[PDB]
RNA sequence: GGAGGUAUGACAA
RNA sequence: GCCUAAGGUGGGAUAGAUGAUUGGGGUGAAGUCGUAACAAGGUAGCCGUAUCGGAAGGUGCGGCUGGAUCACCUCCU
RNA sequence: CGCGGUGCAUUAGCUAGUUGGUGAGGUAACGGCUCACCAAGGCCACGAUGCAUAGCCGACCUGAGAGGGUGAUCGGCCACACUGGGACUGAGACACGGCCCAGACUCCUACGGGAGGCAGCAGUAGGGAAUCUUCGGCAAUGGACGAAAGUCUGACCGAGCAACGCCGCGUGAGUGAAGAAGGUUUUCGGAUCGUAAAACUCUGUUGUUAGAGAAGAACAAGGACGUUAGUAACUGAACGUCCCCUGACGGUAUCUAACCAGAAAGCCACGGCUAACUACGUGCCAGCAGCCGCGGUAAUACGUAGGUGGCAAGCGUUGUCCGGAUUUAUUGGGCGUAAAGCGAGCGCAGGCGGUUUCUUAAGUCUGAUGUGAAAGCCCCCGGCUCAACCGGGGAGGGUCAUUGGAAACUGGGAGACUUGAGUGCAGAAGAGGAGAGUGGAAUUCCAUGUGUAGCGGUGAAAUGCGUAGAUAUAUGGAGGAACACCAGUGGCGAAGGCGGCUCUCUGGUCUGUAACUGACGCUGAGGCUCGAAAGCGUGGGGAGCAAACAGGAUUAGAUACCCUGGUAGUCCACGCCGUAAACGAUGAGUGCUAAGUGUUGGAGGGUUUCCGCCCUUCAGUGCUGCAGCAAACGCAUUAAGCACUCCGCCUGGGGAGUACGACCGCAAGGUUGAAACUCAAAGGAAUUGACGGGGGCCCGCACAAGCGGUGGAGCAUGUGGUUUAAUUCGAAGCAACG
């Protein structure tokens, strides 16, 4: 563009979004409303634990919780790890973190924090999956 | 139409330049004199003579070559355009490849190069990039 | 020589 | 007595939610129907428009070469 | 009061005490601040109004910088204190811990009526991924009151809790084996963990035990004297000098001595990116993953172990911001084919603009002064044992103001100029446009002779037409549409487009000349006009052609391609529509930068008896081709080269040119134009192959030309299938099956 074609109409970016908005909105019970507050993790109940099949190239069982978050967004999760001890009903704490072979998973649940147990077994990378030192 | 004859007259330097052309005219006038002058004395251009014709006047270029017909002149680059019109400070006076390069600067004391601007400690409106 | 015009076919490997 | 918060009534404006039902869209390791495009893809393809047909698409009109092959004159090396 | 710092027109209209005036009143004060009158203005594409969001700043994070992001703690300003409104008091409040009223909420009543407001310090509930003790003291500093002692101060000094951050120090040091045991792994030799351990000699930062003990205090008050001013004299005031007087922290820092290495390390990673590799276990499972991708029975990528790497009282994960991202490019990108030139013009505003004299000096440059608080980064300089941290002295930071200068450049003013642009004069060519006529060829139909069984059509056919006389042929008549030859990368036009001829009206371009004007120019958002074909409306026309449609074929099916018909439409008038691979897929203007060769329209000269040839030149139109450019293809004075001006437009693919809104349209639709969600590609050019119901050139019992067979019969044999206790296993298109 000409100088004065910017001076008119100025450079203008594309504006980014997040890979986990449900982790972005707050909900105030008050007002009913939808806050914008950034947090790095969210409290939800298990609406649903099962399995789920990937994309493709790959093919498993993928472990993945339904979860209703604290503010109202209805988010499907990831279970990381073998073996977990989620049911319906329970208390996870989610982080964000997509998960390729899931079209729909954007999210996955914290290991050893709210109902979620600790990975059995696990001896490496511990702080992963919530075990704690034996 | 011509909007920036001076940015005419370092083009058509310039495209002489390119095919090493001995001599080059351009319509006259006093800032292109001016801008004529200072690549004769700091050693870009081998001469400059002045035609007095009915319309404006014809300046005259020498364009200069070493042995081997090595170019004098790398390019020449229009800083201050009609469209953004360029101004430094004196501390803000440029220098052109580390000073091996001119810039052609016009000031309340006249068109000189960046070594005499910053010499007299003055600003000014940026013309062109010599080397 | 060059140029504008006038039926169907798993998946991975 | 004037001003006046709140409250009441009225007709509009505006924002979200929700709704029998409905529309196209995206997705989905191995469904049905055809074979429209890519070779001249077996009717060259595409563009706009109109019209018809299960469906891709077909056909008309104008346009484009981003046109395969053989056959011409001009041009030019 | 000037200036400065958010998004949206898919927000353009807003305003009526509103804009101004005249008086009056009111305020600390000017003022529509209020009011009564008189006018009607004010604002706004330089973004009014509306909507959404937000306390602002010093600063903080990031970045090479330009910038981007943020606005915790500290300081400044502002605003608010349960929600709304009001005033009182006062120098100051419309007043967090004041009043009044109203409201919602909690609470107390004897039911008549009363009380209350932690966004003060703690603390509780609730929300949340997530943030502290219902602590000590007023000693210090600051604040209120008092003459003062002093009282008050959840300011503030301290202490507590949390690795939340930053900084410092540890968890030992030295010697110590061709290298113990054990782990892992082996090619069983040895490797490796490993000088690591052990052992021996040391150390006490720390820790423990005892002891020693700060600064932070200056004071005020009071007790002594003294000096000034004043006074008759004083007490006292102001000041000066001595004595006296006070520690929350806290027995805290700190120091000293003794004692023991004794109590004091993990976390993540190791397929590539990316520093670090092997074993088992598992076998598309279980799982990993930031991206690419790992896992399908011999996985450095999954899980464990041994090693190893990185960092270390932390380490990792998630979230958020800047970077890398030139990925909005001012610095610092693009638009022929990758995303991207509006279909084309005409033009308002705006942006930009030839030469020159004087002048001005708004821009620009420069000097001085003022100011840009402190703290902070940075620079010096000191203090804490170092550092963090603290203190002192600077510097920096403004598109700041005031003022003095400069004057080239941009701008303003007064002149001058002729090259750009235009006018005049003289010429040139043209399917440029509009209107009204008109010509021949051909098709069809119609009439009439001649004439006789076909005609027409396809790959082959049939439908169809014809003995109610076809087609063909001859002579005529009617009507519509299109204009053979000329005709040509020829011409003209802004583009779309324009092709018989004649006339009328009409636009533009080109070439000379240099009489005239004297920069009058270029571009041009928004607006306006034009805009193939199809389509739409009204009224005409209708030969040929031909969507639709009918019939005949083809075919597995054919809602196609083919055939025979055939309506709209194609034509005209008028009015709509406004889109096309509306293309050179290349916006417009200007200047500059090798050559060669065609051609259209001019001009000039040198020859030629003319005709014409030769040369120079202007404007088009082509081809070839340097320099340069380009990812390549290619472009190349008709640039995609080198430059300047203005406009349009682009920012991964899909979802979408879709939805919603708006405008336009009779309608069809057009113009404007997202997001959720999804993918890690999409794409351009070129390369090597393979392939083609592409082309060219060849070969082989490949076909053709022949001879004899197989497929039919019986039987032999192999195979499939079936059967079986078993009918052993292998071979399966050519290339398994005597
Ligand atoms: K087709
Ligand atoms: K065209
Ligand atoms: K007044
Ligand atoms: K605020
Ligand atoms: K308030
Ligand atoms: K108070
Ligand atoms: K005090
Ligand atoms: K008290
Ligand atoms: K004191
Ligand atoms: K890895
Ligand atoms: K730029
Ligand atoms: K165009
Ligand atoms: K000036
Ligand atoms: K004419
Ligand atoms: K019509
Ligand atoms: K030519
Ligand atoms: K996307
Ligand atoms: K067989
Ligand atoms: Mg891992
Ligand atoms: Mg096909
Ligand atoms: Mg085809
Ligand atoms: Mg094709
Ligand atoms: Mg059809
Ligand atoms: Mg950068
Ligand atoms: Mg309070
Ligand atoms: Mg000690
Ligand atoms: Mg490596
Ligand atoms: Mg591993
Ligand atoms: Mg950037
Ligand atoms: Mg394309
Ligand atoms: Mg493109
Ligand atoms: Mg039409
Ligand atoms: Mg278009
Ligand atoms: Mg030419
Ligand atoms: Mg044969
Ligand atoms: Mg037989
Ligand atoms: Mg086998």
């Amino acid at each position: 563009p000409t100088i004065n074609q910017l001076v008119r109409k100025p450079r203008k970016s594309k504006v980014e979004k997040s890979d986990s908005p449900a982790l972005n909105k707050g909900y105030n019970s008050f007002k009913k409303t939808q806050t914008n507050v950034n947090s790095p993790q969210k409290r939800g109940v298990c609406t649903r634990v099962g399995t789920m099949t990937p994309k493709k190239p790959n093919s498993a069982l993928r472990k993945y919780a339904r979860v209703r978050l604290s503010n109202l967004i209805e988010v499907t999760a990831y279970i990381p790890g073998i073996g977990h001890n989620l049911q319906e009903h329970s208390v996870v704490l989610l982080r964000g973190g997509r998960v390729k072979d899931l079209p729909g998973v954007r999210y996955h649940i914290v290991r050893g924090a709210l109902d979620t147990a600790g990975v059995n077994d696990r001896k490496q990378s511990r702080s992963k999956y919530g075990t704690k030192r034996p | 139409v011509m909007t920036d004859p001076i940015a005419d007259f370092l083009t058509r330097i310039r495209n002489a330049n390119m095919v090493k052309h001995e001599t080059l005219e351009v319509p006259a006038s006093k800032i292109k004199r001016d801008i004529a002058e200072i690549l004769k004395r700091e050693g870009f251009i081998r001469d400059v003579e002045y035609i007095e014709d009915d319309k404006q006047g014809v300046i005259r270029v020498f364009l200069k070559y070493g042995k081997n017909e090595e170019r004098v002149i790398t390019n020449l680059k229009r800083i201050s355009k009609p469209g953004l019109r360029a101004y430094v400070k004196a501390d803000e006076v440029p220098k052109v490849l580390n000073g091996l390069g001119i810039a052609i600067i016009s000031t309340s004391e006249g068109v000189i190069t960046d070594k005499e601007a910053r010499a007299k400690n003055i600003g000014g409106e940026v013309i062109a990039y010599v080397w």
